[PDB]
RNA sequence: UUAAUUGCGAUAACGAACGAGACCUUAACCUACUAAAUAGUGGUGCUAGCAUUUGCUGGUUAUCCACUUCUUAGAGGGACUAUCGGUUUCAAGCCGAUGGAAGUUUGAGGCAAUAACAGGUCUGUGAUGCCCUUAGACGUUCUGGGCCGCACGCGCGCUACACUGACGGAGCCAGCGAGUCUAACCUUGGCCGAGAGGUCUUGGUAAUCUUGUGAAACUCCGUCGUGCUGGGGAUAGAGCAUUGUAAUUAUUGCUCUUCAACGAGGAAUUCCUAGUAAGCGCAAGUCAUCAGCUUGCGUUGAUUACGUCCCUGCCCUUUGUACACAC
């Protein structure tokens, strides 16, 4: 019961997970969007982030 | 095992740094006839210590024999008044 | 500008606790030749002894050094705040100390041997000669044995 | 009341028209107010690798989001301010009012 | 009612704004006299105008300069451009255009940057290298 | 609560979330895109769909449950989310609608060549300057290949692609 | 002729004011100086043992005069430098705050510097009034 | 302080005295045959004349008592007067000498 | 480089072939009428056409 | 003629499409419906110096008064080979002369075709067939270990081998940028405290708070003077702190001892044509404090630019081929 998830994940690398695919790598924590670098590339257009230079 | 060195020789420099009467009166009688006097000029001609060169230079300008023209650090340019 | 008469009393070498200490150089940087006292420690011991910092190792009287050595031997006696010393709270005693020219190696051997005798990770590493402060041994340290 | 309506949109054309018709609609009421204050643009830069894996030349694409914030100072009664702001609402633009 | 003119000079990222009026022949930078920066290399740089056309145009004109941005040498460049424009703009509005077009001709001949702000803005850095054009290193085996 | 910088970047995710959410259930409904209208204590979410009667359902059955999904997804106060659906003209001018149409035709069992020829022919009549379709993968071979369909004149480079081209 | 502060040199002022403070002997330094690093990035203490604090007080006094409000952390940044982390590349490092803090309360203690609103220090009336005797040597000699 | 004539003239006389009048360029030939002597433009002269004076000074003040200011002077003193011992002058005629042999 | 493309060369040629008495040798007075005579979507493009129109005008002036 | 299948033009081709260009982003003169005292303010109120004659800085908070030329960027704007000088079937166009925030398309970047690669990624994906798979498993986790292990070789890197330099003062000057709900992140000042962080938070829908970025580099004056020296925490030992239900294989920062290799580094090799290179450092990504990496940047600011194809590779054409995934 208490040991099922006893080891903390409130800090470090296990706390953050991609809000689209739950991955823990290549995350964009800046501005609090928390999408992986792979998925942000597809979602950059509709999130408002556009290429200019 | 190889250490990739050259290890050239040395000249065994003997810059004296505490000066006695023999050096003190030698520089006093030789500060004339020197068109350009500096820290490196003193040590490369009268073989005195590096700090002695700048301290002696301050002594020669305190009483005043060699008239400085440029008082910059890292390069002291003193001439002798005539 | 200040000039002095140089006599034969100049000592080209100094004898401090069976170690050759150079003359004709700054007293602060001459004392660094002693194992255990360096640029800062010589600065402090010379401040406590009230010796003119501009003077060399040539014109120093025997009394001027006898206080310098006394400070080196017993720093805690002169009310030192116990953060300059190289050996604070020794494992063997717990009291503030400061290592000497020959004591620094003796205690370094003593503090290395206690790790060896207890077979700690650090002690087996010093016995091995490998890096003990976590440095990777994969890349650095090939031409050392 | 010393109201300060604020505008924090990203599309400049949407900001510029809605601010233009906020001044002319407030001036048509013959009320006092200040002209728009153009704050510096706030570009938000997300610099990321282009590749999904870790193979290839190190190529990076830098996405930018432009944020344009504008405030206009007005002193108008609320019983007309409420009917001033909510009308000509524009999609994408963010027109909001504050109290004190 | 006091005859004044506010002008600007620019550098790589430095900018000096000059307030030029009909005063007492004083020149000041950043609340301090321009004559006491004294690094003995750039003293002549801010002195170049008054050194080449004299003080005949500096008798009854007070100039105060506020420079910001950039570095030491950049700020000095901006300072020279600010005081240069101020004298140009001062004789543009109040003194004869003959005085202004002759001082511009001497200032241009001595140094174009006495009138033109240097158009050499920095180049942004690109990826794959340490700088704008330099690369990291090409390894082959 | 949140700085206007980070609030706006969170708006795009709220749209990016809504755009992805509305592409899965409403697939058979010909969903094209969504637009979000933000109002003080109100949010208008407009759906451009091919089949309004399907997205509406009986007595609004198919328009109210999705309104509840978005409401309970982001935990707003009840009654502050309003869901509207409209018939979107120019079905051929929306690449999303055409791409799903080919997807559903492929899942039905229709040959890839005829389905791709149908869509470019349909986009032809819709008033498009040009259209392009690529079907990449296993096509009559265990080895993948990406064979293409197009007509008219397209554009590949420059800013006009960002506006005059829908992908 | 007219008297003003900034119309004199900056390099000779700092030294001359420090000698003024040293000669007067009223700064009221507790005495624990010549012990601390004076900056965590500075690995050696000042060479000017008998001074280094009359100048620092002279340095801050001119600094607070030209500024309006300054803080302990701000002056640590102003007097800080780069720490040589050996092989690691250089980084800016702030100075110890005690030296800067106790050099300002010393200025408070003797009357040079008064506390200011919105936090910080300020050039005081007594601090400015003693600059006339400071600039007297400069003006008398050159004119 | 030395050479009581105009100080600037010495520098320009130094530069005008160490500009190599002719040097030799690399020619491939049939794998390796020779080097060919070619004339030097006045702009190339000044480029080399400035360089040799500045190279000599940096290499002379390195690891010695002499400051970069005083040793850069002593290279210009000998370059302007002509001593065949200054770093710039020795290299100038050495390059000229080798160009003469490899005409 | 300095060479210009067909999109400004044929546009300039077409204008001269049709609007000859309305334009003249000067670039500045040709810019004002080129942007109102022909719908040009770019400031840079309209500048190029007006420059190639006055260029051919100088050539037409002599033979 | 091309930093252009760019155009001028012979023309069995004509008319087109894609690519290039055009397009989009920055610096910066509109001084009039682009500014709040969120920036010098033009006159408030007085205090600290001298001249009773004419300055050098601080400022309560909705009286303002003919308010906007600097980091702020819309509407006719602006730079198109101006014009001119010469060279070319005067044809598109090399090159020079004053000019203007700038002239080989202004600088730089984004976007960027048609084939292809068994290129890389099944370890981003809740995007996907097979695996003695559905109550001892590769699934799901919990504790302890570990690319955090050393005979060795290689790649990207950091700091040095010092007087143009180390250290001690002192003077201080940028630009990108970030920072707050089931919040103690952004160390502002009044925590005595004193590297670090517990006290309090008086603090802006982040120009008035960190930060008028108030920083490293740099730069008057002094300390050693050419030595394996003050170029030395590279490597050990001893201690002091904060993030972390937890660091022993230094988390990281701080104070103290000794010189260790290293003395313009072999063959070889990389990058580079302007405010570039190079020196320097800062913000962001990562981040539980603190990263020798990256991305951006900004400070100080070098030798030729009339280049060549022999210097390894591209583009086009002609030619030979016994080659054909093709030397």
């Amino acid at each position: 019961e208490n040991v099922w998830f006893s080891h903390p994940r409130r800090y470090g690398k296990g706390s953050r997970q991609c809000r689209v695919c739950s991955s823990h790598t290549g995350l964009i924590r800046k501005y609090g969007l928390n999408i992986c670098r792979q998925c942000f590339r597809e979602k950059a257009n509709d999130i408002g982030f556009n290429k200019f230079r | 095992k190889k250490k990739w060195s050259k290890k050239s020789m040395k000249d065994r420099a003997q810059h004296a740094v505490i000066l006695d009467q023999e050096k003190y009166d030698r520089i006093l009688k030789e500060v004339p006839t020197y068109r350009y006097v500096s820290v490196s000029v003193l040590v490369d001609r009268l073989k005195i210590g590096g700090s002695l060169a700048r301290i002696a230079l301050r002594h020669l300008e305190k009483e005043g024999i060699i008239k400085p023209i440029s008082k910059h650090s890292k390069q002291a340019i003193y001439t002798r008044a005539t | 500008s200040l000039v002095v008469q140089e006599q034969g009393s100049f000592q080209h070498i100094l004898r401090l606790l069976n170690t050759n200490v150079d003359g004709n150089i700054k007293i602060v940087y001459a004392l660094t030749t002693i194992k255990g006292v360096g640029r800062r420690y010589s600065n402090l011991v010379c401040k406590k002894a009230d010796v003119d910092l501009h003077k060399r190792a040539g014109e120093l009287t025997q009394e001027e050094l006898e206080r310098i050595v006394q400070i080196m031997q017993n720093p805690t006696h002169y009310k030192i705040p116990a953060w300059f010393l190289n050996r604070q709270n020794d494992i063997t005693d717990g009291k503030d100390y400061h290592t000497l020219a020959n004591n620094v190696e003796s205690k370094l051997r003593d503090d290395l041997e206690r790790l060896k005798k207890i077979r700690a990770h650090r002690g087996i590493r010093h016995f091995w000669g490998l890096r003990v402060r976590g440095q990777h041994t994969k890349t650095t340290g090939r031409r050392r044995a | 009341i010393k109201i300060r309506i604020t505008l924090t949109s990203t599309k400049v054309k949407q900001l510029e028209n809605v601010s233009s018709n906020i001044v002319k609609n407030a001036e048509q009421h013959n009320l006092v107010k200040k002209g728009p204050v153009r704050l510096p643009t706030k570009v938000l830069k997300i610099s990321t690798r282009k590749t999904p894996n870790g193979e290839g030349s190190k190529t990076w694409e830098t996405y930018e989001m432009r944020i344009h914030k504008r405030y206009i100072d007005l002193e108008a009664p609320v019983q007309i301010v409420k009917r001033i702001t909510q009308i000509t609402i524009e999609p994408g633009v963010d027109v909001e009012v504050v109290v004190a | 009612a006091v005859p004044s003119v506010q002008t600007f000079g620019k550098k790589k990222s430095a900018t000096a704004v000059a307030h030029v009026k009909a005063g007492k022949g004083l020149i000041k930078v950043n609340g301090s006299p321009i004559t006491l920066v004294e690094p003995e290399i750039l003293r002549f740089k801010v002195y170049e105008p008054l050194l080449l056309v004299g003080l005949d145009k500096f008798s009854n004109i007070d100039i105060r300069v506020r420079v910001t941005g950039g570095g030491h040498v950049s700020q000095v460049y901006a300072i020279r451009q600010a005081i240069a424009k101020g004298l140009v703009a001062y004789h543009q509005k109040y003194v004869d255009e003959q005085s202004k077009n002759e001082l511009k001709k001497a200032f241009t001949s001595y140094d174009r940057t006495l009138l033109i702000a240097d158009s050499r803005r920095p180049e942004p850095k690109k990826f794959g290298g340490k700088g704008a054009r330099s690369r990291f290193q090409k390894s082959y085996r | 609560l949140i700085s206007k910088k980070r609030k706006l970047v969170a708006d795009g995710v709220f749209y990016a979330e809504l755009n992805e959410f509305f592409t899965r259930e409403l697939a058979e409904e010909g969903y094209s895109g969504v637009e979000v209208r933000v109002t003080p204590t109100k949010t208008e979410v407009i759906i451009r769909a091919t089949r309004t009667q399907d997205v509406l359902g009986e007595n609004g059955r198919r328009i109210n449950e999705l309104t509840l999904l978005v409401q309970k997804r982001f935990k707003y106060a009840p009654g502050t989310i309003v869901l509207y659906a409209e018939r979107v003209q120019d079905r051929g001018l929306s690449a999303v609608a055409q791409a799903e149409s080919m997807k559903f035709k492929l899942l039905n069992g229709l040959a890839i060549r005829r389905a791709a020829y149908g869509v470019v022919r349909y986009v032809m009549e819709s008033g498009a300057k040009g259209c392009e379709v690529v079907v990449s993968g296993k096509l009559r071979a265990a080895r993948a290949k990406a064979m293409k369909f197009a007509d008219g004149f397209l554009i590949h480079s420059g800013q006009p692609v960002n506006d005059f081209i829908d992908t | 002729p007219g008297v003003s502060v900034r119309d004199v040199a900056a390099q000779d002022f700092i030294n001359a004011y420090a000698s003024f403070l040293q000669r007067q002997g009223k700064l009221e330094v507790p005495g624990y100086v010549d012990i601390v690093k004076t900056s965590s990035g500075n690995e050696m203490p000042p060479q000017d043992a008998e001074g280094w604090f009359y100048k620092r007080a002279a340095s801050v006094a001119r600094h607070i005069y030209m500024r309006k409000q300054v803080g302990v952390g701000k002056l640590n940044k102003l007097y800080g430098g780069a720490k040589s982390r050996g092989v690691r590349p250089y980084k800016h490092i702030d100075a110890s705050g005690s030296i800067n803090r106790k050099v300002l309360q010393a200025l408070e203690k003797i009357g040079i510097v008064e506390i200011s609103p919105k936090g910080g220090r300020r050039i005081s009336e007594n601090g400015q009034r003693d600059l006339d005797r400071i600039a007297a040597q400069t003006l008398e000699e050159d004119e | 302080v030395l050479t009581d004539q105009n100080p600037i003239q010495v520098v320009v006389d130094a530069i005008t005295n160490t500009g190599p009048r002719e040097d030799t360029t690399r020619v491939g030939g049939g794998g390796a045959a020779r080097r060919q002597a070619v004339d030097v433009s006045p702009l190339r002269r000044v480029n080399q004349a400035i360089a040799l004076l500045t190279i000599g000074a940096r290499e002379a003040a390195f690891r010695n008592i002499k400051t970069i200011a005083e040793t850069l002077a002593e290279e210009l003193i000998n370059a302007a007067k002509g001593s065949s011992t200054s770093y710039a002058i020795k290299k100038k005629d050495e390059l000229e000498r080798v160009a003469k042999s490899n005409r | 480089g300095r060479v210009r493309t067909k999109t400004v060369k044929r546009a300039s040629k077409a204008l001269i072939e049709r609007y000859y008495p309305k334009l003249t040798l000067d670039f500045q007075t040709n810019k004002r009428l080129c942007d109102e005579i022909a719908t040009i979507q770019s400031k840079r493009l309209r500048n190029k056409i007006a420059g190639y129109t006055t260029h051919l005008m100088k050539r037409i002036q002599k033979g």
